[PDB]
RNA sequence: CUGGGGCGGUCGCCUCCUAAAAGGUAACGGAGGCGCCCAAAGGUUCCCUCAGAAUGGUUGGAAAUCAUUCGCAGAGUGUAAAGGCACAAGGGAGCUUGACUGCGAGACCUACAAGUCGAGCAGGGACGAAAGUCGGGCUUAGUGAUCCGGUGGUUCCGCAUGG
RNA sequence: UCCUAAGGUAGCGAAAUUCCUUGUCGGGUAAGUUCCGACCCGCACGAAAGGCGCAACGAUCUGGGCACUGUCUCAACGAGAGACUCGGUGAAAUUAUAGUACCUGUGAAGAUGCAGGUUACCCGCGACAGGACGGAAAGACCCCGUGGAGCUUUACUGCAGCC
RNA sequence: UAGGCCCAGGCGACUGUUUAGCAAAAACACAGGUCUCUGCGAAGCCGUAAGGCGAAGUAUAGGGGCUGACGCCUGCCCGGU
RNA sequence: AACAGUGGUAGGAGAGCGUUCUAAGGGCUGUGAAGCCAGACCGGAAGGACUGGUGGAGCGCUUAGAAGUGAGAAUGCCGGUAUGAGUAGCGAAAGAGGGGUGAGAAUCCCCUCCACCGAAUGCCUAAGGUUUCCUGAGGAAGGCUCGUCCGCUCAGGGUUAGU
RNA sequence: UAUCCUUGGGAGUCAGACUGCGAGUGAUAAGAUCCGUAGUCGAAAGGGAAACAGCCCAGACCGCCAGCUAAGGUCCCAAAGU
RNA sequence: GUGGGUAGGGGUGAAAUGCCAAUCGAACCUGGAGAUAGCUGGUUCUCUCCGAAAUAGCUUUAGGGCUAGCCUCAAGGUAAG
RNA sequence: ACCGAUAGUGAACCAGUACCGUGAGGGAAAGGUGAAAAGCACCCCGGAAGGGGAGUGAAAGAGAUCCUGAAACCGUGUGCCUACAAGUAGUCAGAGCCCGUUAACGGGUGAUGGCGUGCCUUUUGUAGAAUGAACCGGCGAGUUACGAUCUCGUGCAAGGUUAAGCAGAAGAUGCGGAGCCGCAGCGAAAGCGAGUCUGAAUAGGGCGCAUGAGUACGUGGUCGUAGACCCGAAACCAGGUGAU
RNA sequence: CAUAGGAUAUGAGAAGGCAGACCCGGGGAACUGAAACAUCUAAGUACCCGGAGGAAGAGAAAGCAAAUGCGAUUCCCUGAG
């Protein structure tokens, strides 16, 4: 004999949106490729870079990358072309 | 097929319509008329026994990529508008048949 | 006796010059309001048929 | 599907924790959502703080409304959650509909099909003096293949030719 | 007092039904979870799925008593038919090779075989069957196959037939 | 070499029959009860017609269902099917 | 020549061995082939010869081509044989003795008694059996044993209807 | 140090195990189960752990009656210091 | 006892799903038929060459399958790893 | 470039028989003396059966299921070993004794020592107490037919190549250009073409070509349709034979 | 009246079987394939029944086809998968 327990209530599991970083820093990155995946703007855009409307970061120019600071605690995305 | 899973050739829309009324013109590219000397005669029954064209299917077009040098009494089909002025570059005549 | 060409992969499959399969998108047939402008132009155009299933069915329709 | 099946519970999506400071990883492992909603709750233009507390006070009381300080934040973020956000994404007013058609070099993701991201280009716009922004909503959910017949527009074919 | 189309009447009742249970109360016995007699908090008896009571009946079925008994304490002996023995004839299931000890210990977790020890001259014969997971039957239970065949109805589409 | 008997108890009334070759009964059958179909080319059946079963029969007859001799009995509900 | 590597299942890749048959050349065989039987030979391997003994008519090499292409495992098919092992069984039942036959007899033929059934283990006769009935020879097998015997094997012979 | 990518022919595999660290499930029970990253085994013989897939050493072209070390050992089985 | 009748998706049944030639929850025999079997057993001659995986996604799938992951063979661009 | 008696027709032979089944049906087994029956007179043993001689024949071991005659298995003899040893039965050391072959670091036994648990299938895992086989011998499983595709190879190459048929021993070849593949694509299409669709756009992108090689065939590696790798279901359906 | 019928006579008049092969109509499945099953496939085949011929059956246009037109059918190869 076995006592039947049931009443699982919890399994699910959405699948996940692939976040994090994605071009390295000091990457030769090309024109209009993405750089980095957040929800919510952790890493504003800086120069050469805007936020898009799913604010992600992608790279207006070509060239080099950097991540310098916003000062206190707060970060961003520098490009810089050759 | 896929186990189950529904294979590629359902998923896809079917996007086919075909016509009776098709016209396989035969394909010269234009080049072929450099083996013949100037002022030869350049008739679909004479592309064939040639080598030319292995297969006269109701049509015979000129295509224009190349150039020619050779002034050929040219009657043909159809014409690309590129072959037109090239036969006519080399002084050739451009009959329609 | 000969073999055939698998009817409905050949409705839907231009084969393109230079050997390449040409296909049409899918989500298109009936149902957009819930789908946006911005998809609406990515599914009109066509595409090809990728590396992994043109092992598959490359037999199908090896008869043009 | 199943810590033997039975019944019971669940089946896809979105967020968190497990997850081992990149991404991903399972369990009938822990916690809650969704099958929308919005004609302004979008677009720009310009405007400006919030939550409580403490007082002072008709009805007014613990708690309506008025000031009044102290308040970078405890609130508010159409809605779950995480991530942000007091230079607004929070809060008002005006004018308007970009909730634009044709696209899109380039990437992220991915077995496939799908799904994402976007500079810039054109035609036409809206708002503002201009620069400039606007290809829906604070991002990530809000729904599904083809076959199928219905529906409106179609320099497309139409079986001898004309339809 | 709500609810029903209507709320079990007669006769039976811990029952071939009764779970808790071996219900309690009495006879049967020194002792009686079964059996009979009555009790009704009938889980779940009930009127032609029939209810109750019934003399006669049964290789039915439970319980009790006499008669007589190897059924038993507790075995004994005798006859014969196989058994063993001496000529006659002479199979079979099964069977990897096989000079096949038993203790622990380990291991696909329960040894004849390997390791550690322990004991054991070679070869038959009459008996016992603890073991070789002893033979006979590719498990009858159990779950899967997208197996299958009988059955079923308000599963689905059909058909015969009567309308 | 031809009965073992007595006390009660349910279940089946009874003699009968089946699980050839596990299971003889507490099951089936049974007389009787009983509601209903069926006016004679009956109904029901065999089975797409015939033909001649039912029946050289005719509601005191013949199919079908439900129970089980006899005795005492068979109450309530037409809403759903 | 130098340097380096060489365990391998599923799995891919490359080289070769060998049988049958054919194809051109060559040869070798009644002065003994194929096969078979033995060994202590050689080639890294599948392997290949070389004497010796059997056998009494065909068959190798060299290079090619075609394949029903090579066994050790299918609860494998088909024969041959072991295993158990001279071990189980020897199909209900009273004979013992004396003569006779014969190579041989517990059984066969005689006589003697004792045996057993006798509402049948006895006489007639359907169903069926088909030559078994009869006499005369025969013992290789057929009798669950021998066997001179018979329902067996041989050559003859045997059924008569008016009812 | 040489191994990557691209194109193409051909696969098999989609039941895995265990020891340590990092978690869940559990009872901070399993030689349990679900994974992370790392081993071995699977497909890997040899030596030790008495014997033992999974731990500790170490990879087997093949021959010798030679040499040195690792894990573990050195009274005697059972090679090496009482 | 004898002589006939009823045939397999049928017969027959005082009913068991029993009997229908030692067969029966649909008899028996050759036929379609070398049915199908995602299942189990079996798959023979040798060396050399390098050589894996048991996870992900999806699936009436979960012991099956296809795509991608990891291996070998060939051809390249080549030094990118 | 078919089989050679378990192969090939089930049947090389009294075979659709013998047998199994009432039945429809099922359905075997079994060829070889020599060149010539010349097949054993004659003598012994026993009742023979059966030999041993003799004689026949080149062979008689060739003599009656009659060529060759292996292995299982049953043996008869003898070389070496064994009745204090446990022993997947071997290996490798190893004396004694027995030996003299395809003449070479020999042959056969081995008292004793050390390491040592069969093969196969299936498994995360097997000596397995998981399956499989009594062994012995034979048969018995990835084949062709057609088309696809790739590499290797052949001949011609911006041209490669014929099907059916006629003739010709089935053939080889000759005739046969009807077609298909390729040399140009993109668009569903009309239509256009080194460009082409979408577009309003000489914009931009999609696929194209600019850096051209194919095709006829052949060995192979797979694949499609074919029993398609063998062995095996239970089951459905049709046509019939049977209530001894 | 006349017919049914009856009688009588002429009739190498028919019926029956085997190539288990072939074709032509009439009736007609099913496992399996679709990864399950019904439309579908399997295939109008398996088997059954009637016909005949040594061939059968179609056959001299109420046809192809769209050019400066062919000329009764059948079969092969292509078209073409």
């Amino acid at each position: 004999s076995k006592k039947g327990v049931g009443s699982t209530k919890n399994g699910r599991d959405s699948e996940a949106k692939r976040l994090g970083a994605k071009r390295a820093d000091g990457q030769f990155v090309t024109g209009g490729s993405i750089l980095y995946r957040q929800r919510g703007t952790k890493i504003y855009p800086g120069e050469n870079v805007g936020r898009g409307g799913d604010d992600t970061l992608f790279a207006k120019i070509d060239g080099t990358v950097k991540f310098e600071r916003f000062g206190r605690d707060r970060k961003k995305v520098s490009v810089y072309p050759v | 097929f896929e186990g189950g899973q529904m294979p590629l050739f359902q998923r896809l829309p079917k996007r086919g319509f075909t016509n009776i009324n098709r016209k396989e013109y035969a394909v010269v590219n234009l080049d072929k008329l450099n083996g013949f000397a100037e002022g030869t005669e350049v008739t679909p029954e004479l592309l064939l026994e040639t080598g030319v064209i292995s297969k006269l299917n109701a049509g015979v077009k000129i295509l224009g990529n190349g150039k020619l040098e050779k002034k050929l009494t040219v009657k043909a089909n159809k014409f690309s508008a590129s072959a037109k002025e090239a036969v006519e570059a080399a002084g050739g005549t451009a009959e329609v048949i | 006796p000969k073999m055939k060409t698998h009817r409905g992969s050949a409705k839907r499959f231009k084969k393109t010059g230079s050997g390449k399969l040409k296909r049409s998108h899918a989500y298109t047939s009936h149902l957009f309001a819930n789908k946006s402008q911005k998809q609406k132009r990515k599914l009109r155009k066509s595409a090809v048929v990728s590396a992994g299933d043109f092992k598959r069915i490359k037999q199908m329709l090896a008869n043009i």
